RNA sequence: UAUCUGGUUGAUCCUGCCAGUAGUCAUAUGCUUGUCUCAAAGAUUAAGCCAUGCAUGUCUAAGUAUAAGCAAUUUAUACAGUGAAACUGCGAAUGGCUCAUUAAAUCAGUUAUCGUUUAUUUGAUAGUUCCUUUACUACAUGGUAUAACUGUGGUAAUUCUAGAGCUAAUACAUGCUUAAAAUCUCGACCCUUUGGAAGAGAUGUAUUUAUUAGAUAAAAAAUCAAUGUCUUCGGACUCUUUGAUGAUUCAUAAUAACUUUUCGAAUCGCAUGGCCUUGUGCUGGCGAUGGUUCAUUCAAAUUUCUGCCCUAUCAACUUUCGAUGGUAGGAUAGUGGCCUACCAUGGUUUCAACGGGUAACGGGGAAUAAGGGUUCGAUUCCGGAGAGGGAGCCUGAGAAACGGCUACC
RNA sequence: GGUCGGAUUUCCAACGGGGCCUUUCCUUCUGGCUAACCUUGAGCUUGGCGAACCAGGACUUUUACUUUGAAAAAAUUAGAGUGUUCAAAGCAGGCGUAUUGCUCGAAUAUAUUAGCAUGGAAUAAUAGAAUAGGACG
RNA sequence: ACCCACUCGGCACCUUACGAGAAAUCAAAGUCUUUGGGUUCUGGGGGGAGUAUGGUCGCAAGGCUGAAACUUAAAGGAAUUG
RNA sequence: CGCCCGUCGCUAGUACCGAUUGAAUGGCUUAGUGAGGCCUCAGGAUCUGCUUAGAGAAGGGGGCAACUCCAUCUCAGAGCGGAGAAUUUGGACAAACUUGGUCAUUUAGAGGAACUAAAAGUCGUAACAAGGUUUCCGUAGGUGAACCUGCGGAAGGAUCAUU
RNA sequence: AGAUAAGGGAAGUCGGCAAAAUAGAUCCGUAACUUCGGGAUAAGGAUUGGCUCUAAGGGUCGGGUACGAUCAACUUAGAA
RNA sequence: UAAGGUAGCCAAAUGCCUCGUCAUCUAAUUAGUGACGCGCAUGAAUGGAUUAACGAGAUUCCCACUGUCCCUAUCUACUAU
């Protein structure tokens, strides 16, 4: 009402942030950024709640006003800013690497990777367009503007992007075979290596997708991630790497490591 | 539906400019587009002389949205009929349906004659007046 | 945890209710009350009225400091440490409280903006602006106030203020400094017909209008209107540029101009470095703030479909002066009877219209449940509406704002 | 049991699927992959029919119903794990030479109706060629 | 016109209870806890009360629609022995 | 010697009709008047820049003698403007008030007419047996009261019965 | 005989006698009751001038085997 | 008594007592209206009761309006002179 809300209450924050519903009657509400705050993860919660490198917000605010973290090669001295899909997390101090990607019950996990491959980042390309003077474009899925790209860069597209410069090394296309990481909805984090896709002129075109274990389902395009072809990927995948085991098989791994 | 400049404004599609000075073919610039989503424009809407603002095909109006069907029950307005939607509601209580209906009002082309009884489909469209929000894009009766 | 029992009779079997029985994040009340954890709490009647005190203010290295403030710099004679006040910039439109209004309204799920605004982030993004543009001109940077402050006062009083004297800006209000090339216009002049020219001006972005391009399923030939790039002027002829959407008059570009004319840095802190024709010469980093447009994000506004309790002792309702629609225009950020002019007679209803009632904010949900269901949901989350009742409006990206004003009651 | 109460294969059967044939099109045009290819080079070689991979197409009887899936905020409900000392709860925690550390989690299900995509095509409707202005061609 | 046999459609009747029902009784009042062939109307303890009021019809008498307050633990049905 | 109906009379309670063009409260609304701010037509207090501009006097530079040129105190006067308060025309939004109208909910009322109880009151005995005239329905009329009578109907009858 | 009167407004008088007020037209709105025909001009409100315009409402002639020309009305509505 | 006034209606234009009693209307009402009825002496084609509309009929009240009045004054014409 009236303008725009800066709060968020506990119990309205999303629940892959793993916000305990006790301590507290607020969580944080993550600024305006190049994310939804739907699917982003604010600084504030992966420090202090994942990593466990602060107990307060103070501490996280003390930890980010001296530029010691560093986000996509920025410092980004902001409490809640929105971190989202892989972006990487630079901390120069610990020499450690992370990428913001989820695991598969479709969560942010501590994925560390190694400094050459957070030296860059995939984007999902969300239109192409012409500019003024007829300069074309891109737009990413976190925002980024990228002018003069390779003509047969298309919509729903990869471009690896070099992350010191904000320029593209290459891209990967959209067709069968190729290996996809699945971002948003009930299959969220599983990685499953399009079949094919049908097109229903008219909205929400769907994509069937099957993983190493040859259990298929189908997704919408809007959250399907295309990052690499089958077998090797473009990035590091985490542990499991999208299997989304059931319950049972689950319970029996925790039976035999344990 | 026998003159096309029966207003006191001159009815004509905008910025589709027919120059004097030149004689050439095709006797008015005439603009019509495809509305998609495989609906036909009609030949009588790219032959014809109508203008139509709000035509799906010649008008500068877009189709996006649902796409509904009915059958016609009312044509005494001008360019717009009413359709009725009968579909059943579901009450679980007693684990049964009961037949309900509503009436929309739907804006029709002059590249349409529709009658009462005939079904039509249409698509939405951006609000056209205080009731109307959709446009009679393809008649399937006779 | 799918359970029944007492009461009509002189007695029987029934119908049938009354009473019992269990529960209640349903309240109140009586009596009693030792411990640990957890915890609702002026909703119901009066969205009745309020004493008093708090609940919104805010700074860095980085907008403005001669505090006649505190320090000591001792590196400083412009300042450069801290720093009240005040100007400036943001915020105060979030939160919190309540449920009065409200019955296709809100609200839920589901769409859409190819029908719009968007501070803030985040990512990109202005060599084109000296106007007779050869003195019109500061571009090692241009002007004017004014607060705080000093001092003189007013009234019983208020977060009331007047007169006088200074002084600043990222305050106001002005204003320049950067290529080249290319294309268009005019065009002196030479003058030829094949006709060529010196020179001048315009060409950023933003607004407004008009026009054009923004294409394409296939293959060859006939001649002319004039040859068209170059010729062995036979004509070999290609190269020809066209992105996206299911779909556009889309994105974008180009001509003709239009604008009372937007923007295109006169701002700030640290580090002080390289080249020498050694001059306060020319170059030169890391940031902060600001800034036009696009995209993104936070949203907002409308919007598709379907779904709401009880009433017919409400059956016809709407349309004077908006009801339903058409055309055109105004207004809006935009669609639209949103409003106006003209025109038509339309639109809803026994599939419950309209009207009335609700001791009705809606939903997620809660109680009780063999199953089905019945009742409740003011209330910890979401979404609405309100700030005693109405109405109106300034500022601002965002308010019909009320811990903001104006009027009436 | 060919492992020491865990698992395999050649097996008698049942259970559900797919394809083909029996008069049984169960849409086809432009293109490309030509695919499974008469393609056979001596026992792994030089050359068949487009979906099994697409793009555009022309058309395309309409539903209801039902399956599956996407979506349906969290909290609540049910429910997995876990010494809040039990429990209501909460989402914690646990394990080491504890000197430097390592590591599992924070599931899952339901969430009507409406809307969306998909398989089925019985059941209940609907339409077609009858003064043939019908289909193939 | 009668008689015999049969058949369709009727008004009914007699006997039994497989069945139903509280019973009286019922070839429908059966095929209803083994609860679903299609469909219309009406009732929710007894009074107050088919009253008051409001509509609507009727010349009128009246008809149709139709409450509430209040009051009560029983009224009532079929059979049994007196 | 059971049960049982109604009038009338007393007491108490509930609701109804009711003259009073009753009363009060609340909502909505016609008409009239209409604050406020907003948009517009003006308006111009005041403040202020520029172009000048002339007179009267000071100073300075120059034929050095009157005289000539440039500056300073004075005050008219003219324009070119810019900002601009009060006030003001018209318009839309429109609070609020007044007077009516209408709807809704309570609320007074002489009197009238019901119902319910209470109470062993008065008068009869209408129904239950053939209840002593068989009961009951509809309709009409009448009578102190239950009720009676007429017409038609019913068995819930006191008859399942006369080939 | 005709009139006008401040403030009040039937206190006057048997009694509002007399006088005053109202009045036409257009638009809106109109109750109880009713023999359903009425009541009804119920009640109760608004508007009305001049000037300059706009709109609508007609006749008669005209077409091989949609319109044009011409003439003349007072009726209503609206706007500055 | 021939029959004993029924249905209705009423201090009615009909009620002596009577300015009947109660309620309403007003500050105050022998008036008005609504009720009550042992009604001197109501009452059914002597027609009873009611009644929309109509009425130069009789009566009460309310709003508006006014020199009817508080409380009179002034003017004009024709008289009077
Ligand atoms: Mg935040
Ligand atoms: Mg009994
Ligand atoms: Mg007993
Ligand atoms: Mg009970
Ligand atoms: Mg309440
Ligand atoms: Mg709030
Ligand atoms: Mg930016
Ligand atoms: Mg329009
Ligand atoms: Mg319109
Ligand atoms: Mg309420
Ligand atoms: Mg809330
Ligand atoms: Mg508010
Ligand atoms: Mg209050
Ligand atoms: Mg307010
Ligand atoms: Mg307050
Ligand atoms: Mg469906
Ligand atoms: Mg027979
Ligand atoms: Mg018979
Ligand atoms: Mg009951
Ligand atoms: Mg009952
Ligand atoms: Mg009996
Ligand atoms: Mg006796
Ligand atoms: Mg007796
Ligand atoms: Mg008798
Ligand atoms: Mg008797
Ligand atoms: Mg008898
Ligand atoms: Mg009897
Ligand atoms: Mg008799
Ligand atoms: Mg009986
Ligand atoms: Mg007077
Ligand atoms: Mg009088
Ligand atoms: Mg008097
Ligand atoms: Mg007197
Ligand atoms: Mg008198
Ligand atoms: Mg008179
Ligand atoms: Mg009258
Ligand atoms: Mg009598
Ligand atoms: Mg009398
Ligand atoms: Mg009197
Ligand atoms: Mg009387
Ligand atoms: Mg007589
Ligand atoms: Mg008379």
């Amino acid at each position: 009402a009236r303008g725009p809300k800066k709060h968020l209450k506990r119990l309205a924050a999303p629940h892959h942030w793993l916000l305990d519903k006790l301590s507290g009657c607020y969580a944080p509400r993550p600024s305006a950024g190049p994310h939804k705050l739907r699917e982003s993860l604010p600084l504030i919660v992966f420090l202090r709640n994942r990593l466990k490198y602060a107990l307060n917000g103070r501490e996280v605010k003390a930890i980010l006003m001296q530029r010691h973290v560093k986000v996509d090669g920025k410092v980004r001295t902001d409490t809640t800013y929105p971190a989202g899909f892989m972006d990487v997390i630079t901390l120069d101090a610990t020499n450690e690497n992370f990428r913001l990607v989820y695991d598969v019950k479709g969560r942010f996990a501590v994925h560390r990777i190694t400094d050459e491959e957070a030296s860059y980042k995939l984007g999902k390309v969300k239109k192409v367009q012409l500019g003024k003077k007829g300069v074309p474009y891109v737009v990413t899925h976190d925002g980024r503007t990228i002018r003069y790209p390779d003509p047969n860069i298309k919509v729903n597209d990869t471009v690896k992007i070099d992350l010191a410069s904000g320029k593209i090394t290459d891209f990967i296309k959209f067709d069968a075979g190729k290996l996809v990481y699945v971002t948003g909805g009930r299959n969220l984090g599983r990685i499953g290596t399009i079949v094919h896709k049908e097109r229903h002129d008219g909205g929400f075109d769907l994509v069937h997708i099957k993983d190493s274990l040859d259990n298929t389902f189908v997704t919408r395009l809007n959250n399907v991630f295309v990052i690499g072809e089958q077998g090797k990927p473009y990035i590091s995948l985490p542990k499991g790497k999208g299997i989304k085991l059931s319950i049972a098989e689950e319970r029996d791994r925790r039976r035999a490591q344990q | 539906e026998l003159t096309v400049q029966s207003e006191r404004a001159f009815q004509k599609q905008p910025h589709i400019f027919n120059n004097p000075k030149v004689k050439t073919s095709k006797r008015t610039k005439r603009w019509y587009k495809n509305a998609g989503l495989g609906f036909k424009t009609p030949k009588t809407a790219i032959e014809g002389s109508y203008i139509d603002k709000k035509c799906p095909f010649t008008g500068l109006v877009s189709i996006r949205g649902k796409i509904l069907t009915g059958t016609v029950v009312s044509t005494k307005m001008h360019r717009t009929i009413v359709i009725r939607r009968a579909y059943l509601h579901y009450i679980p209580k007693y684990n049964r349906y009961e037949k309900r209906h509503k009436n929309v009002p739907v804006h029709v082309s002059p590249a349409f004659r529709v009658q009462v009884g005939d079904i039509v489909t249409v698509g939405q469209c951006r609000p056209i007046s205080k009731t109307v929000r959709f446009n009679v894009v393809k008649v399937s009766a006779a």
